[PDB]
């Protein structure tokens, strides 16, 4: 919440402004998404404080709207690099591994494989996630 | 369910645990397969360090899931 | 061992504690570096709130670990 607090959690980001703006443009359309500062321990064990967007996104399916929970991670430099998406399934959700989701929850979409920064953004990434998830549900009660 | 565990050398191990299995228990299973002391094992899922006081369902770990194992006592 | 502490503004602080160090002690060290009253400091590790009656080893905190500090009452500026 607040734009000031947002510019504080991303003070160690090479491209603050950009990130911020983009973030503001995201939470703006998807209020179900809120920024948070947490430590991301890579597989190598290393750790780093990055800002991710935790929450849920609306994905209409069979006339029903499912609020699939995701967690986008931004690296000190997410203005040119693709965020680390993840499907955080609840105790009442079962990951349906497919072409855009594995057993760990990792998300796979052409938008990430071909990420640039001049045309690629969070908003665009989220919108594309709703379109793909709409045709292919990564989870099922 | 069945899960996978990758190492730092490039070795994958398969284990059969249950959603009600604690991480401490998972460490023991790995100590019986590889012989790595639980006190010298670091599990990581989705970039998150699992605790020995939590279970698998607590982390939302489904089947065919992949976990990372890190050994301690080498650097800092 | 050495540990790190991030703030809500984006500031990292380095401290040298021991596995036998209590949480309350850690708060004092931060109060001498920044001057933040222990009663106005909230430590968090792995999404868990550390207690002032527990130690670092109790939370399985190793070296090079990162901790989060939260201010109560909204100190702000």
């Amino acid at each position: 919440v607040s734009e000031s607090q947002l510019k504080k959690m991303v003070s160690k980001y090479k491209y603050r402004d950009l990130t911020v703006r983009e973030t503001v443009n995201v939470i703006t359309l998807y209020k179900d998404l809120k920024p948070v500062l947490d430590s991301y321990v890579f597989n190598d064990g290393s750790s780093r404080e990055l800002m991710n967007l935790t929450g849920t996104i609306p994905v209409p399916y069979r006339g029903n709207t499912y609020n699939i929970p995701i967690c986008l991670w931004l690296l000190d430099t997410y203005p040119y690099n693709p965020p680390i998406c993840f499907v955080k399934p609840t105790s009442s959700m079962t990951i349906k591994t497919g072409k855009h989701v594995d057993a760990n929850g990792k998300i796979y979409l052409p938008y990430l494989h071909e990420w640039k920064h001049p045309q690629s953004d969070l908003l665009g990434l989220i919108q594309v996630m709703i379109v793909v998830f709409g045709d292919e549900p990564p989870v099922f009660s | 369910m069945q899960i996978f565990v990758k190492t730092l050398t490039g070795k994958t191990i398969t284990l059969e645990v249950e959603p009600s299995d604690t991480i401490e228990n998972v460490k023991a299973k790995i100590q019986d397969k590889e012989g790595i002391p639980p006190d010298q094992q670091r599990l990581i899922f989705a970039g998150k360090q699992l605790e020995d006081g939590r279970t698998l369902s607590d982390y939302n770990i489904q089947r065919e899931s992949t976990l990372h194992l890190v050994l301690r006592l080498r650097g800092g």
